[PDB]
C-alpha cells in the first residue's frame, strides 16, 4: 500500500515520463506487460493522442479498456461476474462494492456489451474521484464498504490466470425481499 | 466516430492539491460522441466550466454513415 | 379475428 | 449551484455582513413560497414524462423538424431530443424546488450552446420545445406556480438563444 | 455496408483487412447485382407490400385501430401506414448495404425511447415487420428469401 | 441548505425529488421562521458576543496575546477579533442555512492550511470559536441554543 | 422506510444521522398513527378500490381487453386483479412504511422488462394506478389523501 | 465512417426516399470498382512494411531532414515520423477499400496540420515523403490501381498543406 | 476459425450474430470444400516447398549463411527449415479453419520476442514465408493459389 | 526541459558535433556556479514557507485582496494563495538549479495565464507577491544568489504579465 | 543532466530537492573536471576507436557486411560507421551532463522501430556499441573507464 | 531506505535501475558509515536525550503535568518519557536508514488522531521533539547536529 508508485502525466513534454506512464497503464490494466500478447503494439495511435496532449490518461485508459486485447485477455474467456471483477479490479483499483453494483454491471454487460461496462465503470465519479484526469489507475486498498476490503485483497494476491473460480460471484442478501 | 475536443476548466472546491495541477484543471481533450453527455454531466457535477466545445471530428447531421 | 385467450 | 438561501448567504458575504433586514425579508418569502414550490415539484415528479409527450407533440411532431432531413428526424436524434427535453423539465423543477438559477447556470448552460452549434442543432426549435414544456407544466402545477416554472424555463431559453 | 465494419474492426486491431474481410467484401461486390434487384423489386412493389402487412397487422391486432389506440383515426392509421413504409425503406437500405448498421442507426437505436414517448405498442410494430416479411417472401424468390428474411429477423429480434 | 443537498443528491442518482425529501424540503421550510429568529438573536449581540469570547479566550490562552505571540498588540488583538466576527457570522449563515455547507465554504476549507502559513494556532481559535458557543447559547433560549451548538461544534471539531 | 433511507443517507458521508434526519424520524414515528390508519382504510377497502378502479381502467382504456389486448378474457382481466392488488398492496408498504424505498425493491425495479417481455402497456398500467389515486382519495379525508396520494403518484411516476 | 454505399444511403436519407437512378448507377460503379479495389488493398498490404521502406530510403533518408538538425535526427522522431508514413499508407488503403474518403478526414486528419505546425514538422517534407509514397505504391499495384490510392495520398498532402 | 471469430465479436457486444456474420459462415461452410482441397494440395507437397523456398530463401540473403551470420552451421540450415515447415502447418490451418486465428494462436504472436531472444532477422524469415508463397502458387491451381496466398500474405506482412 | 549541461548539449547536437572549447568553457562556467546555486538553493527548501509567509505578509495582507470580495477571501481561496506561491518559489528554486528558465515554461507558464483569466484570478497582485517573494528571497539568499533568483522571478511574472 | 533528473524526481514527489540530491549535485559540480577530461579523451581520439570497434564487430559479426547482409556496399559500412560516431558523441554528452537523459532523449527512445524499418541487426549494433565500449575502455585510465562503461553498457542494456 | 524506495520505483517502471539510481544507492552506501556513528552517538545516550528533553518540555509547558494535565502522575510522565522514547528511536532508525521513511511508517501516519483520541497536544509532543533536537546537538557535532536534525524537524513539522 505504501510501497508503490502512482504514475501522473503532469506533462507532456518529457516524452520518457510519458512512455513510463503508457506502459504503466498497460501494466495495470492487462495486469501484464504486452510484448508476449500482441504481434505489434495495436495502441499506437492511443500513445500518439497522449503525447500530443490531446486526450488525457482517463483516455487512454478508457481506449485500453475499449480495445480487443481486454476482451481477449479478460473478457473471452470469463462469464460475465469474472469480468466485472476483473474489470473493477483492472479500473476501479478494487472489487465489486456490493450486489447493486454487481447487478449494473451485469445490466450493462447484458443490454451494451464490454464497451459500454469500461465506458460506465471508467466515467463513473468513483473514478474521477480517486484518480482523477491524468493518474494512471493503481491497486487500492479500500476500507469500506462491508467485504471490499477481502475481496480486493483475494483479487490482487492470485496473479493472472492463477484460477478460474469466482471471489465474489454475488453477496448473499441477509434480508430476501419478497 | 464524431469525436468532440472539448476545453474545459475543472476547479478544486474540497482539497487543495500540492501538486502540479494544470494538467487536470484546465484541459482540452478529445471524447466520442457516446461518451460525451456522461463526460459533460460529470464535468457540470464537479464544478468545472465548459470553456468550449466543438466536432473536431465528424460531420453534423449525418443521417447514416457515423461510425 | 380472435385472440387465443 | 445555489438556492435562494444560499445565495441570500454569498450576497451578503461577500461585502462581508451579517443579514440585514432586506435579507431575512427575501428568506421570509422563499420560506413562504416553499410550499407551492414543493406542491409543483411533486405534480411534475408525478408527470414528467406526459408534459414532455404533449410538449414535443405540439412542438415537434408533424413538423418540419421530425420529418426525413430534420435534425429530430432518426429514432436515435428522436431520443436524444426527447432526453434533452427531460433533463431541461427536471432542471427546471430543481431551480423551481432551490428558487434560483445558478444551477441552470452551471448545470445546463454550460457547454451546451456551443455543444448545439456544434452538433447544428435548431435553437429556434428548441426554444419553442421549450416554451411547450412552459405551458404543458403550467396547464397542470397551475398558474401560481406556472409562473415561476416558466421564468426558469425562459432562463434555460434565454441561455440557450 | 460490409466494408465499412471490415474497416472498422482492422482499425480497431490496427491491422490491415485479414483474408476473410478480403473474401468477405469480394463476395458482397460479385453479388451486388441480387441486392439491387432486391431493393429495385422492393421499391416498386412497396406500397403494396406495406399496405398488405398493415392490414395483416390490423387482423393480428384490431385494438391498435380500435378507438382508444394509438392507430385509431385516419391519421393515426396513416401514420402507421408511414412507419412501416420508413422501415421497409430502411430493409432496403440495409440490403444493399450487406449489414445493417444503417438499420441499427437510424430507425433501430433509440427505437424504443421514441416508441415510449409516443406511446406506440412497439411489440405491435414486431408484428407488423413480421407481416412485411411474409408479404416480401410472397412476392420475391424464394432463394432471395433467405437474404431478406435474415434482416427481417434481425430488425424483428433487435426492435421486438 | 437541505434544498441544495437533496437535489444534488436526486441529480446524482438522475432522478426526481422522493416523497420523503420533499417532506423534509416542508419541514425545513417550515422551520425557517425558528432559524431565523435564531439568526436575530446572535447577529444583534454579535459584538458582545465576540468581546465576551475574545475576554475568555484571552484569559484562558495569554500566550497569544502575551508578548512574541500571534495576536500581541493591539492590532494583532483586533485582527482576532475580526476573525472571531467573521466565524460569527459564518455560524449565523449556517444557521439560516439549515446546514453546514455554507460555513464549510467559506471559512473551513484549507483553514489548517490558512493558520498554519500565519502562524497562528488552530486549537486556540477552536477554544475561541468554542467560547463563542457558550456566549451564545447563555444569550439565547435552550431550544435555539440547542440548534446553534450543531453548527458551532462542526465549526470546532472541523477545525480542530 | 423513512429511518432505512435515513440510515442509508448517513451511510454514504459516514457519520452519525443529523437533528434533522432525526427530528424528521421523530415526527414521523409521534405521527405514525394516522398513517397506519391510513393504511388500514385502504386496505379494508380493497376489494372495492380494486373492483372500480378496474372498470374506470377498462371504460377508459378498453383496447387492454379488446381484441388484440393484452387481457382479453376474464381469466387475463382476472391477471390484471391481480398485479392491481399487487400495486395496492404495495401502496399500502408504502405508506406505513413512510417512504417509497420498499415499493422500489417491489415492485418498480425492472418493471419496464417486466412489462416489455409480457407486452403489457406500461401507460395503461400508470392509468390503472391514477384511478387507484382517484378512487383512493373519493374513500377518503383530503389530507390523508393527499398522504396516500404521494405514494400513488411515485408509483405513477416510475410507470411513465 | 461512411464508404460509397453508405454515402448514397445517407444522401437518399437526408431526403428520406428510396434509391433512385442516380444511386442506382453510382452502386453498380462502386460495385464494379470493388473488384479491382479489393486486390489492390491485398497487394499494399502485402509489402506495406516494405513500401514505406523504400519510400522513405528515395525520399527522406540521407537527406538533411534526417541529419543533425534536421526534424528526423534522432531515433524518436524517426520513428514517430516511420509511425506516421505508416498511418498515412494503411488509412489510405482504408480508404481507397471503402471508396470514400470520410475515414480519411475523419482519423488521419484531426488536428494532424495543427500538430505538425506546432510541433514544427516540415510540411514540404512530409508531401514529398507521400508522394513517394504514391510512386511506389502505384508501381506496386499498377497505373490504375495506383491513381486511386493516390487520389487518397494527396488527400492526405490537401489536408496536411 | 471465422465461426469462433464471429462468436466472439458477437458476445463483445452481447447479441447474435449480426446477418453479415451469419452471411459469411454461410459462404464459409459452403466453400470448405474447395478449403479441405487446398488443404490437401498444400499438404501433400510439403517438402517440396520447404526445399525449394528455403534453398531460393538460402541465396537471395546469403547472409543468412554468412560467416557469423544466424544460420553459418548446417544444423541452423536445417533449423530455419523446421522453423519453415512450422510456419507452413500453421498456414494450412488457417486455410482450413478459414480464419487466421489458428495462426495468432500457434505461431505468430510473440513472434518478435521470439525472433529478438533467439537473434533470427524477422525480415529474412517473412521473406521465407514469402518464396513458400511464390512456390505453392506455382504448384497449385489459380484459384488455390490466390486462396492459400491471402493466408501466406497474411502471415508474411502481419508477421513482418 | 533543459539546463545549461542540457542546453550546451543540445546546442552541440543541433550541429551534430562533438563538444569543443566554447562549450567546454559553457560548462566550466555553470560547474563554477554550481556552488552558488546549490547553496542558493538549499537555503531557499530550507525556509521557502516563512519566505512565503513574508512574502504575503508584506503585499496582499490587510488589503482589499484579503478583505472580502477579493479573490483572496476565503479560507480556500487563501490557501490557494498560499499554494501558489509555493509553486512559484519551487518552480523559481528549479529553474535556479538547473540554470535555465525552461521549467517555467513548460511547468509553470503553460497554460497559467489564462487559467487565471478563467478562475478570475487577479494577475497584477500575483505579480505583486512575485515580487515581494523576489525581495525576501534576495535579501535571504544573499546578493548573486538573490538576483539569480530574482531574474527567474522576474521570468514568471513576465509570463503572467 | 544529474540536476534535471533530480529536478524531475522531486517534481514528481512535489519536494524542493532534498539534501540527498543536492550533495550528489554537489559532488557532480565539483569533479566534473575529470568527466570533462574523459570529454576530451573519447572525443579527440573518437575515430580511432570508432575503426577498431568497427573492425571487431566485422571480424565477430561478418555477415552484415557480406553482400546478404546489411551493412555491404562500403558505403552501408561508412553508415554503420557513422551511427558508431553518433552513438559515441551521445556517450560524450552522457558523461558531460551527468546522467543519461541525453542518451535515452537522443538515440534510445524507439531505436527498435528505428533498426526495424532499415532491417538492421539490433543486437549486432549492440555488439559493436560493446566492442567501442571494450577500446574505450582499453584507451582511458582504469577508473574513467569504468564511468564511461556505466553509460557504454547503459547502451548496450537499452539497446538489446 | 534510498535502495527500497529505488527499487519500488524499478519495479513499478518494470526495469533494471538506472545509473543513477545505482551511483545514488553508492553515495549511500559511502555514507553509511558517518549515518550509523551518528546513529550509535544517539543510541548511547538514549536516557540523558529524553530525561534533559522531558525536563526541558515540563518547564515550558508546566500544565501538562500539573494536576488536571494529561501527564500529571508519575506513571503519566514516564508514559510521556516512553513516547520520548519511541520517537528518540525512530530518529535513530531514520538516521539508520538515511530517509524519514521508517519514522512516517512507524510513529507518524495518523499520530493527529492518536493523541486527539487520548486527549494529548500536539503542539506539546512537537516543543518534546524540539527539546530532543535542542539536547542532540548539543551533545553532538555541528555536521551530525544538522544531519539528526534533519529528521527531527521533519517529525517536529508533522506534528504541527
Ligand atoms: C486570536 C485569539 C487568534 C489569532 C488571530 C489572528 N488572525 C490574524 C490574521 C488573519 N486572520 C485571517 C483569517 C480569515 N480571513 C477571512 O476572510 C476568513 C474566512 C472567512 C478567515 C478565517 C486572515 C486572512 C488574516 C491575515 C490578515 C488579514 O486580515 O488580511 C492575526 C494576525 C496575523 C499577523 O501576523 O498579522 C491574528 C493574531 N491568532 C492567534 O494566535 C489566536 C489563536
Ligand atoms: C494568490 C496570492 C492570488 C490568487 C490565486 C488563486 N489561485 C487559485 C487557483 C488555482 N491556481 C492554480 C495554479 C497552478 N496550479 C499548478 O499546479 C501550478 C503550476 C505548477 C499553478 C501555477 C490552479 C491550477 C488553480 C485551480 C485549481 C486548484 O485550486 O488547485 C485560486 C482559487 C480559485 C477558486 O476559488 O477556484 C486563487 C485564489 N488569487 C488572488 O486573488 C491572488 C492575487
Ligand atoms: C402502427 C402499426 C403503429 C403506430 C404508429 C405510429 N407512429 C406515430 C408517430 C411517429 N412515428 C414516428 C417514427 C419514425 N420516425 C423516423 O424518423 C423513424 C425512422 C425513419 C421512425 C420509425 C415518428 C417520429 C412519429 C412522430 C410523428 C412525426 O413523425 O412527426 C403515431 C402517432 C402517435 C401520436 O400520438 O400521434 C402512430 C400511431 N402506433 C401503433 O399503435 C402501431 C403499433
Ligand atoms: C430536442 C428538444 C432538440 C434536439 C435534441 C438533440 N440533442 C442531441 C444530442 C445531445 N444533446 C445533449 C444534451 C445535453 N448534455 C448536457 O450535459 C445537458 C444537460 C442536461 C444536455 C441537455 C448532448 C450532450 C448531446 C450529444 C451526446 C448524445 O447525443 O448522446 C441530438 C443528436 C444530434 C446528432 O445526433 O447529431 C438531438 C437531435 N434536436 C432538436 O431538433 C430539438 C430542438
Ligand atoms: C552498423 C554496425 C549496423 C547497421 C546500421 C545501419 N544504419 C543505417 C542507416 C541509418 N541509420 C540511421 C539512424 C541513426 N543513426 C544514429 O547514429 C542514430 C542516432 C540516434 C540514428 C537514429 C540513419 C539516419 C541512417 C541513414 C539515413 C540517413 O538519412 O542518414 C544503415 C544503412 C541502411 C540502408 O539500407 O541504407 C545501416 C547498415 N546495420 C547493420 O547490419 C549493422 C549491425
Ligand atoms: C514523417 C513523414 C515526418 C515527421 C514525423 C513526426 N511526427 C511526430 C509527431 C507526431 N505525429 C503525430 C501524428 C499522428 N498521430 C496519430 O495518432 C495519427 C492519426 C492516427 C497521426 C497522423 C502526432 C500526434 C505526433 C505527436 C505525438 C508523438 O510524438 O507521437 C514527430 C515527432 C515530433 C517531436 O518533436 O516529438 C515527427 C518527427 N517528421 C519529419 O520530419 C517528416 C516529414
Ligand atoms: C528460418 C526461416 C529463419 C531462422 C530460423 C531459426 N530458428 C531457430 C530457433 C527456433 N525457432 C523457433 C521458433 C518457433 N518454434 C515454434 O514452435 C514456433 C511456432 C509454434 C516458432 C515460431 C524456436 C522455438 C527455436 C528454438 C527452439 C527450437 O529450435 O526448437 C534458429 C536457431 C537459433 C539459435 O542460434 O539457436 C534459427 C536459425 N534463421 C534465419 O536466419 C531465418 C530467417
Ligand atoms: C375514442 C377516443 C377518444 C375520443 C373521444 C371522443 C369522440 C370525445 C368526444 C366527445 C364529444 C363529441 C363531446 C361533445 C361535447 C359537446 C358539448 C359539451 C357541447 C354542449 C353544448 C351546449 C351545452 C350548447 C348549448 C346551446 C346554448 C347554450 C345556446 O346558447 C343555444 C344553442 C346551443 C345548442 C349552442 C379520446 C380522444 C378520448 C382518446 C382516443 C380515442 O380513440
Amino acid at each position: 500500500r505504501q510501497q508503490t508508485k502512482v504514475f501522473k502525466l503532469v506533462s507532456t513534454y518529457d516524452k520518457v515520463a510519458v512512455k513510463n506512464a503508457i506502459r504503466a497503464a498497460y501494466r495495470q490494466v492487462f495486469e501484464r506487460d504486452l510484448e508476449p500478447y500482441i504481434i505489434n503494439s495495436e495502441f499506437t495511435a492511443l500513445e500518439s493522442k497522449l503525447s500530443n496532449n490531446e486526450i488525457n490518461v482517463k483516455e487512454f485508459i478508457e481506449g485500453l479498456g475499449t480495445s480487443e486485447l481486454y476482451m481477449k485477455e479478460f473478457y473471452a474467456p470469463y462469464p460475465n461476474t469474472k469480468v466485472i471483477e476483473m474489470g473493477t479490479k483492472h479500473f476501479l483499483g478494487r472489487a465489486p462494492l456490493n450486489q447493486k453494483e454487481i447487478q449494473q454491471y451485469n445490466q450493462i454487460l447484458a443490454s451494451q456489451g464490454l464497451k459500454a461496462f469500461i465506458g460506465a465503470m471508467v466515467n463513473g465519479m468513483e473514478y474521477l474521484q480517486t484518480f482523477g484526469e491524468d493518474t494512471v489507475p493503481y491497486r487500492r486498498f479500500p476500507t469500506l464498504p462491508a467485504a471490499n476490503f477481502p475481496n480486493t485483497e483475494r483479487l490482487y494476491n492470485k496473479l493472472t490466470k492463477q484460477d478460474k473460480e469466482l471471489v465474489v460471484p454475488s453477496f448473499t442478501p441477509v434480508v430476501k425481499v419478497g | 466516430m464524431r469525436m468532440f475536443r472539448i476545453t474545459a476548466c475543472v476547479p478544486s472546491q474540497t482539497r487543495i492539491r500540492t501538486q502540479r495541477e494544470l494538467q487536470n484543471t484546465y484541459f482540452t481533450k478529445l471524447v466520442p460522441y457516446d461518451n460525451w453527455f456522461r463526460e459533460q454531466q460529470r464535468i457540470m457535477k464537479m464544478g468545472g466550466k465548459i470553456v468550449k466545445v466543438e466536432l473536431a471530428t465528424g460531420r453534423p447531421g449525418t443521417n447514416a454513415g457515423l461510425a | 379475428w380472435q385472440n387465443e385467450v | 449551484m445555489q438556492d435562494a438561501i444560499t445565495a441570500v448567504i454569498n450576497s451578503a458575504d461577500v461585502q462581508g455582513k451579517y443579514l440585514d433586514g432586506a435579507a431575512m425579508d427575501k428568506l421570509k418569502s422563499y420560506f413562504a413560497s416553499g410550499e407551492l414550490r414543493v406542491r409543483a415539484a411533486s405534480v411534475i415528479s408525478a408527470n414528467a414524462a406526459t408534459i414532455v409527450k404533449e410538449a414535443v407533440a405540439k412542438s415537434l411532431l408533424y413538423s418540419d423538424v421530425t420529418r426525413p432531413g430534420g435534425n429530430m428526424y432518426t429514432t436515435r436524434r428522436y431520443a436524444a431530443c426527447i432526453r434533452d427535453l427531460d433533463y431541461y423539465l427536471r432542471y427546471a423543477t430543481y431551480a423551481m424546488l432551490a428558487g434560483d438559477a445558478s444551477i441552470l447556470d452551471e448545470r445546463v448552460l454550460n457547454g451546451l450552446k456551443e455543444t448545439y452549434n456544434s452538433l447544428g442543432v435548431p435553437i429556434s426549435s428548441t426554444v419553442q420545445a421549450i416554451q411547450a414544456i412552459k405551458e404543458v407544466t403550467a396547464s397542470l402545477v397551475g398558474a401560481d406556480a406556472g409562473k415561476e416554472m416558466g421564468v426558469y424555463l425562459d432562463y434555460i431559453c434565454s441561455g440557450l438563444s | 455496408s460490409i466494408v465499412t465494419k471490415s474497416i472498422v474492426n482492422a482499425d480497431a486491431e490496427a491491422r490491415y483487412l485479414s483474408p476473410g474481410e478480403l473474401d468477405r467484401i469480394k463476395a458482397f461486390v460479385t453479388g451486388g447485382a441480387a441486392r439491387l434487384r432486391i431493393a429495385e423489386t422492393l421499391t416498386g412493389s412497396r406500397e403494396t407490400i406495406v399496405k398488405q402487412a398493415g392490414d395483416r397487422l390490423f387482423q393480428k391486432r384490431p385494438d391498435i385501430v380500435s378507438p382508444g389506440g394509438n392507430a385509431y383515426g385516419e391519421e393515426m392509421t396513416a401514420t402507421c401506414l408511414r412507419d412501416m413504409d420508413y422501415y421497409l425503406r430502411l430493409v432496403t437500405y440495409g440490403v444493399v448495404s450487406g449489414d445493417v448498421t444503417p438499420i441499427e442507426e437510424i430507425g433501430l437505436v433509440g427505437v424504443r425511447e421514441m416508441y415510449r414517448s409516443l406511446g406506440t405498442p412497439i411489440e405491435a410494430v414486431a408484428q407488423s415487420v413480421r407481416e412485411m416479411k411474409e408479404v416480401a417472401s410472397g412476392l420475391m424468390s424464394s432463394d432471395d428469401a433467405a437474404e431478406a428474411s435474415a434482416y427481417f429477423d434481425f430488425v424483428i429480434g433487435k426492435m421486438s
